[PDB]
C-alpha cells in the first residue's frame, strides 16, 4: 500500500 | 542538464533453440531523463507487436525497461534492438548474439 | 528471510505536450506488483502480480484516489522546482521519489527509505531516524523547510513504521509461493578462442531469483576483478533474472581459472570451471 492521502492537503515539494 | 545514455543488452528468455519459440528480449538502463525509443528488428525490419514493462528506476534514479516479443530463432535469421535516446546521434543498434 | 517493499514515483513535464505525466509502480523485492499512469485512457490502479489480484474494490480505489491526488500534487511540485533553479519554461524536468520498508528476516523493520531527485540527481531524503532530512542543495533547503513547517516527516515516518509494514508483511504472506521462494541460478561455463593464444571463458548464471548475486572468476584462487567483463543483471521476462561473467585467458591456462557463484537460493557456494 502507497502512502496515504493526509487528513488535509498533502504537502508540495 | 546532466543525461546519461542507455546500457543496451539483447538476448532471449530461454536458451535458443533453432526453431523452438522463445522471447526475444532487450534491455534498456542506466538511462536518464526517460524518454526513449526502442525497436525490435528481424532481418533489420522493425517487429510489430513488441511489448514493454513499466517505466522504473535503479537506486542511482537511472531508468531501465525491457522489451519483448515472441520469436522463433533460426540458424538464418537476424535479430537486433534499435534503441534511441536524447544522449545518442543516431540510433544505436545492437545485434542478437546467442552466446551473450 | 529479509524482504522490502519500494514505491517508485516519476513525474515528468512536458511543456508543449500537456500536463505533466505521473506514474507510479510498486514492488516486493524484485517483483512489480502494481502500476498507476496518468496517460493511460482511463487511469487507475492496476495489477501486476497475480497475488495482489485478491484485493478487494476498496484497495484499488483508495490506490487510485491516492495516485491521482498525487498526480495533481506532483505537478504542482515540478512548477515550484523549476522556480527553485530559476528554469525557463521550456525545457522538461523530471521529479523522481522511491520510498519504502526495509524487514529483516524475523519480519521487523529494519529501516525506512524515502529520497527525491530533480533531473536524476539527489534532491531531498528522510534520514534513518525518520524525523531529519538532507537536502542537496539551496533549492531542496526550500522544500526542507517547507516539510519542517508542515511536519510531513512525522507523515513519512507513520507510514513507514506502521502501514508499510503490515502490507508488506500482507503480501508476503499472501504471495509467499513465490515471494518467499529463492530460485538458485542454473549455471554453465563457456568458452570461446579469440586467437590461437587466448579464448573467453563465460560463467553463466540463468533462472534466479531474487536479482541479488555474485558471479566472480578467480585465478590460481585471486579475484580477477579489473579483468573480468561482467554484464547487469538482466531480466528473464519469466520473474528471473540473468548474468554472466567473463574473462580472456591463455590458452592452455583454462583450468587455473574458477568461477564462483553466491546467491540466496543456492544449498551451498558453487565453484564452476571450463569443462571440454
Amino acid at each position: 500500500l502507497p502512502e496515504p492521502l493526509a487528513q488535509g492537503q498533502l504537502t508540495a515539494y | 542538464m546532466i543525461q546519461r545514455t542507455p546500457k543496451i543488452q539483447v538476448y532471449s528468455r530461454h536458451p535458443a533453440e533453432n526453431g523452438k519459440s522463445n522471447f526475444l528480449n532487450c534491455y534498456v538502463s542506466g538511462f536518464h531523463p526517460s524518454d526513449i525509443e526502442v525497436d525490435l528488428l528481424k532481418n533489420g525490419e522493425r517487429i510489430e507487436k513488441v511489448e514493454h514493462s513499466d517505466l522504473s528506476f535503479s537506486k542511482d534514479w537511472s531508468f531501465y525497461l525491457l522489451y519483448y516479443t515472441e520469436f522463433t530463432p533460426t540458424e538464418k535469421d537476424e535479430y537486433a534492438c534499435r534503441v534511441n535516446h536524447v544522449t545518442l546521434s543516431q540510433p544505436k543498434i545492437v545485434k542478437w548474439d546467442r552466446d551473450m | 528471510g529479509s524482504h522490502s517493499m519500494r514505491y517508485f514515483y516519476t513525474a515528468m513535464s512536458r511543456p508543449g505536450r500537456g500536463e505533466p505525466r505521473f506514474i507510479a509502480v510498486g514492488y516486493v523485492d524484485d517483483t512489480q506488483f502494481v502500476r498507476f499512469d496518468s496517460d493511460a485512457a482511463s487511469p487507475r490502479t492496476e495489477p501486476r502480480a497475480p497475488w495482489i489480484e485478491q484485493e478487494g474494490p476498496e484497495y484499488w480505489d483508495r490506490n487510485t484516489q491516492i495516485f491521482k491526488t498525487n498526480t495533481q500534487t506532483y505537478r504542482e511540485s515540478l512548477r515550484n522546482l523549476r522556480g527553485y533553479y530559476n528554469q525557463s519554461e521550456a525545457g522538461s524536468h523530471i521529479i523522481q521519489r522511491m520510498y519504502g520498508c526495509d524487514l529483516g528476516p524475523d519480519g521487523r523493520l529494519l529501516r525506512g527509505h524515502d529520497q527525491s531527485a530533480y533531473d536524476g540527481k539527489d534532491y531531498i531524503a528522510l534520514n534513518e531516524d525518520l524525523s531529519s532530512w538532507t537536502a542537496a542543495d539551496t533549492a531542496a533547503q526550500i522544500t526542507q523547510r517547507k516539510w519542517e513547517a508542515a511536519r510531513v516527516a512525522e507523515q513519512r515516518r507513520a507510514y513507514l513504521e506502521g502501514l508499510c509494514v503490515e502490507w508488506l508483511r500482507r503480501y508476503l504472506e499472501n504471495g509467499k509461493e513465490t515471494l518467499q521462494r529463492a530460485d538458485p541460478p542454473k549455471t554453465h561455463v563457456t568458452h570461446h578462442p579469440v586467437s590461437d593464444h587466448e579464448a573467453t571463458l563465460r560463467c553463466w548464471a540463468l533462472g534466479f531469483y531474487p536479482a541479488e548475486i555474485t558471479l566472480t572468476w578467480q585465478r590460481d584462487g585471486e579475484d580477477q576483478t579489473q579483468d573480468t567483463e561482467l554484464v547487469e543483471t538482466r531480466p528473464a521476462g519469466d520473474r528471473t533474472f540473468q548474468k554472466w561473467a567473463a574473462v580472456v585467458v591463455p590458452s592452455g591456462e583454462e583450468q587455473r581459472y574458477t568461477c564462483h557463484v553466491q546467491h540466496e537460493g543456492l544449498p551451498k557456494p558453487l565453484t564452476l570451471r571450463w569443462e571440454p
